[PDB]
């Protein structure tokens, strides 16, 4: 499918809340580089994602150098360890209500375990 | 190699095994990666675990060397044997 | 793997070449370092060669990202094919 | 073996930018105090504990890239620019003017070094 | 890169994994090893696991040739899909 | 800290081939011979020993893999077959019945060791 | 580490180097493979260097260990220094 | 282009007389696998045949492990000692007149560089 969405502006503390209610929206900035282009599967939008994140100058400076490089390779970077939850410790994206960014957040796996669990 | 302890390690050699992490950050999958970090984990001992390396505190470098270094004050602030010397 | 242009790298297989450049410059030797700064320097065609990871330009990132991010633009600068994609 | 001697120079924030040159930058004076009467098996010990010692020097660190800070702290000699190198030879030498007197040790680029042997 | 199915490895490709177990094979600890181990058996789908790297039949060699071998004549005595071609 | 001591056992092409029933294959006599009266700092060295002189024994390397061979070469112990593990415990492991007594010590699968200690 | 002699190196390091040695025979290219294998023509000072390797005496076993062996009779045989023991 | 020729038929020594001469000949067998496949270029030919050359059970067994898998990957088993030059240590193919098998041969570096220079 394609990536559609406008998405919203974000501060320089983007995922500061992603372990709370919903967490982070997708930056616009971000879908505007994403935005009508065409994904294999979700995976693939997610890795694309990533990859465009670590390539915006505003939100890559609200990470250290190794998460960068883990979202230039079109991995998520690593949560902080207290946000983390088993073997899952990078942050994934939510679907709200499957390419609507505005119907996708960035969360910690902690808080996306918690919301699909009705807290 | 994968020593048990801190004192096993010189400062060199915690580097090493820091940027064979950073190696594994860029792999494809954090198979690898991840029993890497379990193992950094357990030996520093450190409460933060690995946020030392994926989000270090702004009064130090984001580097290697500014791991060793915090790692290093940590551990001699709290009586816990050092890096190898 | 050691591809022989640009071309055949994504600018993620390129990130995990810096990474593995990283990982020898911390080895006990240059060795292996040696070998992979030469390639380096054959595919990328830069006239400073690995000035660009040794001595990045202030108005850049000292980072893989940013070692990327320049060859990207001075090889499209100079018509050059650019990263897989 | 022999101890380090010696106290070295004051330098600025541009300590090899003259590498190149003359007989080459100067032992730093702070790090000279870091390694005077310090014990070494050879002047190969030496050399790494002394790179090892500029990798912790936060003023000298701060002149070099993530890249060459990595090599000095493991003990191998910072890469030179490109300019500066010598076939194989790529990064910085020490060089003995006349084994462990820091007041007799400099640090060369390759290219330069080889022309000091040579009479230039 | 570890990927996640025989598919996906060419022989060669899959020759070189068995290569990265046997270096590991040799390291100090099994960490690494025994995460490249169960990635083997996950892609392989062969109800032996790893025993067709350490208690390889003697009807077939004992070599990472033997092995891709094996797994080719037994995949596809099963139906499953074989190494990318 | 200790030295090694005992006899061993004679064995046959099939060493280990019992190591998961009673109490496991013993030390090899020529194994033994190879370890007595050497002193260790611990008995994870003498596991470490032990294996590596496996694997210069001719007629115990041989009835295993190239890859078991390597594994016991650098003192690991070698794997087991897949229906002999244990969760994480892949790995042939050495048991005492009654530290450094050879002839206290045998070795065994993880299954057949977990059920040794709950009275089986 | 790639020491300077076999004195530097223990059986079992040397085995690491003879498996890292086979992991580059099967990378893409022979870059870094030549390099591992100049150095080990370098410490072993056999005369027949790599041969040892890709051309094993029929009368000892083609591995790792039989290479060990035979480097190891042949220094002695000559009077040079052993395996770090 | 295509693989042509037959080859010829070797003993199990066939690389016995790869630094005499033009070399050994492409085996029979393995012109057998080779004939009539397309290829990129004489590169992709080398390879394909290397490849091949560590599947047949009577040729793999005049290697060494080390050599075979080498040949498994697609590259050129090594040389004795005495057959390399400079860094040419592999065995390369020689066009005694491109895919012709029957005018091509594996010769050692050695041999190689004098087989072009009149020896
Ligand atoms: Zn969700
Ligand atoms: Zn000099
Ligand atoms: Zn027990
Ligand atoms: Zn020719």
């Amino acid at each position: 499918g394609k990536a559609t969405g406008k998405g919203k502006p974000v501060n320089n503390k983007w995922l500061n809340n992603a372990g709370k209610d919903l967490g982070s929206p997708v930056p616009d900035r971000i879908a505007n580089k994403l935005r009508d282009k065409e994904f294999k599967s979700f995976d693939d939008f997610r890795k694309k994602f990533w990859e465009e994140v670590s390539k915006d100058p505003e939100l890559s400076k609200q990470f250290s150098r190794n998460n960068n490089d883990r979202m230039k390779v079109g991995k998520a970077p690593k949560t902080r360890t207290q946000d983390v939850s088993g073997k899952r410790t990078s942050f994934e994206l939510h679907h709200e209500k499957v390419y609507d960014m505005d119907d996708i957040s960035v969360v910690t796996p902690k808080r996306h375990i918690d919301i699909h669990r009705g807290k | 190699e994968l020593k048990n302890s801190i004192s096993d390690y010189t400062e060199a050699e915690f580097v090493q095994l820091l940027k064979e992490i950073e190696k594994e950050n860029v792999a494809a999958t954090d198979d690898v990666l991840d029993v890497l970090l379990e193992h950094f984990v357990k030996i520093t001992e450190h409460p933060d675990g690995t946020d030392l390396i994926y989000y270090p505190s702004d009064n130090r470098d984001d580097s290697p060397e500014g791991i060793v270094k915090e790692i290093k004050e940590w551990r001699a602030a709290n009586g816990k044997p050092g890096f190898k010397q």
